[PDB]
RNA sequence: CGGGAAACCAAAGUCUUUGGGUUCCGGGGGGAGUAUGGUUGCAAAGCUGAAACUUAAAGGAAUUGACGGAAGGGCACCACC
């Protein structure tokens, strides 16, 4: 939301489900953020990086979540676009 | 029997969306449905779509993206003159900020706001949101 | 069975008025 | 992943061959149906061991990424995962569970037991559901080992294997923490590791 | 006695950094959508600005052996009047423990309310942003949006949770049994609750991401606490 | 309200079942509403059978079976016992008691 | 009759025997006066029916364990059957056959050539 | 899935985010399927069908008690052998 000043005036702007494009509410418990480890090319390790993701919990509840976290890390590099 | 193929192609987007589906599958097609899926695509609330020959009427695959609310009919053709319009979209639209109506007009079929630039009335096809 | 016998009853009335009303003309 | 130092050799595809982690159930339900290679003229599934290596990966990578060991919970409530839990608890700092859960351990504030965790992982969907059901009240993620007739319902990293019983259990706990141990940098990608897989199994005849 | 600190000590990992560092609104425990189960969180962010209001008190009862015995349970709603506002219910054998009970409750139970424009986009927003429902039992309330300096056209019950959520202008519509105040008030506070989870076009781009609280802080809660 | 799916019945894709009388009473009910019992005995007793044994003239014979069907109505079918009332859930089991 | 005994005289023999075991034994008049010095208990009446309870779980703990009671002789024993067994010096070893479909499966992962090999029956099983 | 007052329903769903086509038909409880006219029938009767007057509730689903010449366990010389 923006005024014709064009400053903003939301209290905050809310997250989005990944799988899904839809709005995670403030009262949503099921819902979850997960958060996932990048390994250097050279020795397989841990270097401090990492990537993340938001999944709504009606998509939880219908046992969807499970492959699309595998499609995600697919269209990321981690699961490097063969099986 | 089907007596309406516009109604068809609306009622299944709007059960795939509420579903979550990424695909959805319109059949029978015709000139009206391409014309209408155009101008939602236009103004941003679906994918790009492809239609399958198979010589008896043909096919679309349809792309979804996950902003649409509603889209939906208004069965009897009702007649529409630039004075009453303002009733229609009081009526239909959830505000005055977003959500369109759908018009066919001999200019063509378009937007609620691009047939008061063209000042035209025409017949009412439906609405999306 | 009530409203079986309120019907029957009935019936008895309207056989009744009938024999009595066709009667008198 | 794609990369070499993360391929599945020849000594761990032995290792599972060994243990029967590549057979199924008779029944199959439809979000499991990905993990399948084929059934059996005999019927049984033959669940496909390269996409178990993958999916075990994903779920190293999720463990790997939690900064206090201690925030990540273990449970098995069937008797063939407790020693493992247990063993894999003390090779990487994680808290362990075993035998029954108390209802509201992760919800009832005041309780002698509260906890209050990052991450979960589970052996056998089925068996151990009260913690799945009551982690959809706190917003926890989770990893579950699943076979072939496994509900998939509040799990978000599902890792294909037979979770039947006896070597096949252990062995998977193990392996796991072999990997997470690994990508850390705390034990070698290429010498043997000095833990043995039969110290996680569960009560074989013993004279 | 006087009113010294150590009245609270904190029971949860929200709780133990709410009281020592950087977390500073609620919009932030928000975004994160998680649970507060402690009610001195919501007096440390909002606190002597947030108004409290009794609607009804009800009497209830069940059958036994000797006699109908009899509780009572207490509506209670708040909020500050800009963008929050609360609902709670508790029922005792004592009119004063079920009013204080409720009040707990109605300060747990706090969502932010979405606000919007009629016409054309000059100062603030002072309306609800677009037609909105809510429902509870046979009852459903519904929104709609008003030019500027209308004020709110609706009955007494849903015009109170309005003006303490902070909305000027206001138009309404209600159907079947509103007679039933619990479940009129219910309906009411569903609809409020429902305008920060409409998707609409400003809404559309796409969104960032960041860690949360408990990954920002996840060594102040091991190196001196407990 | 209603307080069975299938109404206490097995019919469905039919319109009418044939009648039969009870063995207790001769009420009138459908062949698909009575209560079953198909019995089979021995004709003498497990007390009997040694006694009958003994006198008999044959060095191998096997005392015979007696077969009866009965149907019940559901007065007959409760009173004598055959059938009891259940808890509200308990009445959707259709597996028979346990030997 | 009746002489079931009620949770004040179960709990207070449990609490004696987690803190006691090495004092106690199968003399009833022996527990009688190790019971009156290690607790306060308020009658001699109370202290009997204490002692007998303690009695009657002495005998059974010299046969296995109890639920609700521990000690370190037993404990330390557990922690023998945890750890690692004598049964074996090495792992079961991987020296197994495959099936056609799985000598197949591994065939398309790349992998085989360690393993004997026969087929099933020529129709499903009844 | 979603819906509903709930019992329950893969339809009794896709509804205040309200419009696929089309037939019959309900409007607080009684008086009343009655009186009167028409019509069909050998008769019994079927079909169509009011008003004056009267009244603050009549009704649906579910909860906790009490009660049963309902069922199953257990008890008492203020019960019985």
């Amino acid at each position: 939301m923006q005024n014709d000043a064009g400053e903003f005036v939301d209290l905050y702007v809310p997250r989005k489900c990944s799988a899904s494009n839809r709005i995670i509410g403030a009262k949503d418990h099921a819902s979850i953020q997960m958060n996932v480890a990048e390994v250097d090319k050279v020795t397989g390790r841990f270097n401090g990086q990492f990537k993340t993701y938001a999944i709504c919990g009606a998509i939880r509840r219908m046992g969807e979540s499970d492959d699309s976290i595998l499609r995600l890390a697919k269209a990321d590099g981690i699961v490097s676009k063969n099986f | 029997v089907r007596m309406n193929v516009l109604a068809d192609a609306l009622k299944s987007i709007n059960n795939a969306e509420k579903r979550g589906k990424r695909q959805v599958l319109i059949r029978p097609c015709s000139k009206v449905i391409v014309r209408f899926l155009t101008v939602m695509m236009k103004h941003g609330y679906i994918g790009e779509f492809e239609i399958i020959d198979d010589h008896r009427a043909g096919k679309i695959v349809v792309n979804l993206t996950g902003r649409l609310n509603k889209c939906g009919v208004i069965s009897p053709r009702f007649d529409v003159q630039l004075k009453d319009l303002e009733k229609w979209q009081n009526n239909l639209l959830p505000s005055r900020q977003f959500g369109f109506i759908v018009l066919t007009t001999s200019a063509g079929i378009m937007d609620h706001e691009e047939a008061r630039r063209k000042h035209t009335g025409g017949k009412i096809l439906g609405f999306f949101f | 069975m009530r409203a079986k016998w309120r019907k029957k009853r009935m019936r008895r009335l309207k056989r009744k008025r009938r024999k009595m009303r066709q009667r008198s003309k | 992943g794609a990369l070499d130092v993360l391929q599945m050799k020849e000594e761990d595809v032995l290792k599972f061959l060994a243990a029967g982690t590549h057979l199924g159930g008779t029944n199959l339900d439809f979000q499991m149906e990905q993990y399948i290679y084929k059934r059996k003229s005999d019927g049984i599934y033959i669940i496909n061991l390269k996409r178990t290596w993958e999916k075990l990966l994903l779920a190293a990578r999720a463990i790997v990424a939690i900064e206090n060991p201690a925030d990540v919970s273990v449970i098995s409530s069937r008797n063939t995962g407790q020693r493992a839990v247990l063993k894999f608890a003390a090779a990487t700092g994680a808290t362990p569970i075993a035998g029954r859960f108390t209802p509201g351990t992760f919800t009832n504030q005041i309780q002698a037991a509260f906890r209050e965790p990052r991450l979960l992982v589970v052996t056998d969907p089925r068996a151990d559901h009260q913690p799945l059901t009551e982690a959809s009240y706190v917003n926890l993620p989770t990893i579950a080992l699943c076979n072939t007739d496994s509900p998939l319902r509040y799990v978000d990293i599902a890792i294909p294997c037979n979770n039947k019983g006896a070597h096949s259990v252990g062995l998977m706990w193990w392996m796991l923490a072999r990997e997470v141990l690994r990508m850390r940098g705390t034990i070698s990608r290429e010498h043997p590791w000095e833990v043995m897989p039969d110290l996680y199994f569960y009560r074989d005849p013993e004279e | 006695g006087k009113a010294e600190d150590k009245e609270w000590l904190p029971v949860t990992k929200l709780g133990r950094l709410v009281k020592d560092v950087k977390i500073k609104s609620l919009e932030e425990i928000y975004l994160f959508s998680l649970p507060i189960k402690e009610s001195e969180i919501i007096d440390f962010f909002l606190g002597a600005a947030l108004k409290d209001e009794v609607l009804k008190i009800m009497p209830v009862q069940k059958q036994t052996r000797a006699a109908q015995r009899t509780r009572f349970k207490a509506f209670v709603a708040i909020g500050d009047y800009n963008g929050h506002v609360g609902l709670g219910v508790k029922c005792s054998k004592e009119v004063a423990t079920a009013i204080r009970g409720a009040i707990i409750l109605a300060k747990l139970s706090i969502v932010p309310v979405r606000r919007g424009y009629w016409g054309n986009k000059i100062g603030k927003p002072h309306t609800v942003p677009c037609k909105v429902t809510g429902r509870c039992g046979s009852v459903l309330v519904h929104l709609i949006p008003a030019p500027r300096g209308t004020g709110i056209v609706s009955a007494p019950v849903p015009k109170k949770l309005l003006l303490m959520a902070g909305i000027d202008d206001c138009y309404t519509s209600a159907w079947s049994c509103t007679a039933t105040l619990g479940n009129f008030a219910k309906a009411t506070f569903d609809a409020i609750s429902k305008t920060y989870s409409y998707l609409t076009p400003d809404l559309w781009k796409e969104t960032v991401f960041t860690k949360s609280p408990y990954q920002e802080f996840t060594d102040h809660l091991v190196k001196t606490h407990t | 309200t209603k307080k069975r799916r299938n109404n206490g019945r097995a019919k469905k894709g039919r319109g009418h079942v044939q009648p039969i009388r009870c063995t207790n009473c001769a009420c009138c009910v459908p062949k698909d509403k009575a209560i079953k019992k198909f019995v089979i005995r021995n004709i003498v007793e497990a007390a009997a059978v040694r006694d009958i044994s003994e006198v008999s003239v044959f060095d191998a014979y096997v005392l015979p079976k007696l077969y009866v069907k009965l149907h019940y109505c559901v007065s007959c079918a409760i009173h004598s016992k055959v059938v009891r009332n259940r808890s509200r859930e308990a009445r959707k089991d259709r597996t028979p008691p346990p030997r | 009759m009746g002489r079931v005994r009620t949770k004040t005289v179960k709990k207070a023999a449990r609490v004696i025997i987690e803190k006691y075991y090495t004092r106690l034994g199968n003399d009833f008049h022996t527990n009688k006066r190790v019971c009156e010095e290690i607790a306060i208990i308020p009658s001699k009446k109370l202290r009997n029916k204490i002692a007998g309870y303690v009695t009657h779980l002495m005998k059974r703990i010299q046969r296995g364990p109890v639920r609700g009671i521990s000690i370190k002789l037993q404990e330390e024993e557990r922690e023998r059957r945890d750890n690692y067994v004598p049964e074996v010096s090495a792992l079961d070893q991987e020296i197994i056959e495959v099936d056609p479909d799985t000598k197949e499966m591994l065939k398309l992962l790349d992998f085989g050539s360690l393993s004997n090999l026969q087929v099933t029956q020529p129709t499903v099983g009844m």
